[PDB]
């Protein structure tokens, strides 16, 4: 979903 | 002590040599060995 | 007198090549002799999620032959402890013997095969260096205090389902210490292993060995461990005026995100990964031209999810260790010479 | 027979989401939620509760 | 150590060390392919190959023909040493960014 923010 | 299960009563008979192979408590003609604890190995594969 | 470095680009009747352009000699300038610094440099890994039993890191900046490494050895080389033989004593039940043996093989164990050690061929007995013992007794009984009711737990039921609860450990040797009470136990305390009916038993003994998922898939310690490289998503031209849902809607949702910049509609590639290759713009017939879905050159997307035995990242660590291994085991052959 | 305890292709393992699955389904729930409520995301592992045939219990039935 | 789950080596026809076969045992495509993505690397050798013999087998061989000078050994033995470089460097990467995510997600 994303990499961590 | 060999034991024997009927076919729909499911009473143990035990037979012996020499006598007939008929079923106590009904008179069916059918009697399944039954399973005693015996070791065997299998593989899970 | 056109240069893309970095995708796969690709159409619908097919994907254009199959190289990276990346290797020894592959231009006139950018050729290769393993500059090890530049990996160092170009290498990063980004881990996005990392429940219990998933991970999802990116890899960014490796091969596809290194990272098709990484992924056959978490499958099939990363070492598990699982059920190999099958001791039966009775059994009554209506699942066969050999049926119950090899469901007992399938049942993830919780031991860390860290611990432990392979077998040596012929290592019937076994010891507590390379052995773990568990029994399942179970006999299902009709209940005394039962009304005349047909639920088959209330009633014909003291163990009508015999679950992995049933298990028990038995310290083969000093494992008591070492292992806490709790740390020995089936992964999964709920996996239905067979049905009794009264007056049927289950009684045996089974051992679990040490082994790779390569020689049988009940000692694999992943669900699956593939990777996908990172979509790219380019707008050629800007998408606007109820087209721009029309383009959001062949793809993933979130991949196009349709803002409002002014009265009209602007479509935007809010979020590349989340799509999934399903070409729906190619049969649009009218916005095919106006999208290029291609692929990042060397950008992986992993997703490693263990059935219970060792976490994730640890799965991860072992695995590239494990292909150290094997580079450092050949080292030390060719030495040998 | 019985619920097969891991599935097929890809090993995940489906032998505990058996009687979630049944319950799942009395709870007034369709078969696609019910899966979704598991956590069987690939259809690889939804096929393998979504077809399975539960045949321990007709032959649980007849005498000891 | 082991006389042959590991190497046996054949030099080709005139024994020529510029170009030899290593028979790697109970290996699959997993080394093999990476060995010689990381061979290829190398400018001093003209043709790297890996195959796997059969599929009831476990073994492959890799063919390495180099240049005139060296003999074909020694970028056996440096691709071997950069992939593990690889891996060690992969390695640590992953545990400083697993750590730090672990930090990061604890912290919030
Ligand atoms: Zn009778
Ligand atoms: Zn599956």
């Amino acid at each position: 979903g994303n990499p961590p923010v | 002590p060999m034991i024997y299960i009927c076919g729909e009563c499911h009473t143990e008979n035990e037979i012996k040599s020499r006598d007939p192979i008929r079923c106590r408590e009904c008179g069916y003609r059918i009697m399944y060995k039954k399973r005693t604890k015996r070791l065997v190995v299998f593989d899970a594969r | 007198v056109e240069e893309m470095r970095s995708r796969v680009v690709l159409g619908e009747f097919g994907v254009r090549n199959v190289h990276t352009t990346d290797f020894p000699g592959n231009y006139s300038g950018y050729d290769d002799a393993w500059d090890q610094d530049r990996f160092e440099k170009n290498f990063r890994v980004d881990v996005v999620h990392m429940d219990e039993n998933s991970l999802e890191f990116d890899m960014v900046g490796i091969d596809a032959a290194i990272a098709n490494a990484f992924r056959r050895i978490l499958l099939a080389e990363v070492p598990t402890m699982a059920v190999e033989k099958v001791l039966v004593y009775n059994n009554t039940s209506i699942v066969q013997d050999e049926i119950l043996a090899h469901r007992l093989g399938l049942i993830p164990i919780h031991a860390d095969p860290r611990l432990f050690e392979y077998r040596n061929q012929g290592d019937e007995e076994g010891t507590e260096i390379d052995t773990l013992q568990f029994r399942l007794q179970v006999r299902c009984t009709r209940n005394p205090h039962a009304a005349k009711d047909s639920s088959d737990p209330n009633e014909l039921y003291v163990n009508h389902k015999v679950y992995t609860r049933h298990m028990t450990w038995i310290p083969l040797g000093n494992q008591a210490d070492l292992f806490p009470e709790g740390t020995i136990r089936p992964v999964h305390d709920d996996i239905l292993i067979a049905q009794l009916r009264p007056g049927q038993e289950i009684d045996l003994l089974m051992h679990c060995v040490k082994g790779i998922g390569k020689d049988h898939a009940k000692f694999s310690p992943v669900a699956t461990a593939s990777y996908r490289l990172l979509p790219d998503i380019t707008l050629l031209e800007p998408v606007e005026g109820e087209a721009a849902e029309e383009l959001s809607r062949c793809f993933s949702p979130g991949v196009i995100e349709v803002q409002e910049v002014q009265g009209k509609k602007v479509a935007r590639v809010a979020n590349p990964r989340l799509d999934t290759f399903s070409r729906e713009i190619f049969r649009n017939e009218k916005l095919k031209k106006v999208v290029r879905l291609a692929r990042v050159r060397d950008h992986y997307i992993f997703s490693v999810e263990s059935t219970g035995v060792l976490p994730p990242d640890v799965l991860v660590s072992e695995a590239i260790k494990v292909l150290m291994g094997k580079c450092r085991r050949f080292l030390d052959e060719l030495d040998a010479v | 027979m019985i619920i097969p305890v891991r599935c097929f292709t890809c090993g995940k393992i489906v032998g505990n989401k058996w009687e979630a699955y049944l319950g799942l389904l009395q709870a007034e729930y369709t078969e696609g939620d019910a899966l979704d409520a598991l956590g069987l995301k690939r259809y690889c592992c939804r096929r393998m509760l979504l077809a399975h045939v539960d045949l321990i219990e007709k032959l649980l039935n007849y005498a000891p | 150590g082991e006389r042959k789950t590991a190497l046996e080596m054949v030099q080709a026809a005139g024994t020529d060390r510029h170009c030899v076969t290593f028979v790697l045992h109970e290996e699959d495509h997993t080394l093999g392919n990476s060995l010689r993505y990381m061979i290829m690397k190398n400018p001093e050798v003209e043709f790297c190959g890996y195959t796997t013999t059969h599929p009831s087998e476990s073994k492959i061989n890799l063919r390495i023909q180099t240049r005139g000078t060296l003999p074909a050994v020694e970028p056996f033995q440096r691709g071997l040493n950069e992939l593990m470089n690889v891996c060690q460097h992969v390695l640590d990467k992953f545990e400083a960014s697993i750590k730090d995510y672990k930090d990061q997600k604890a912290s919030r």
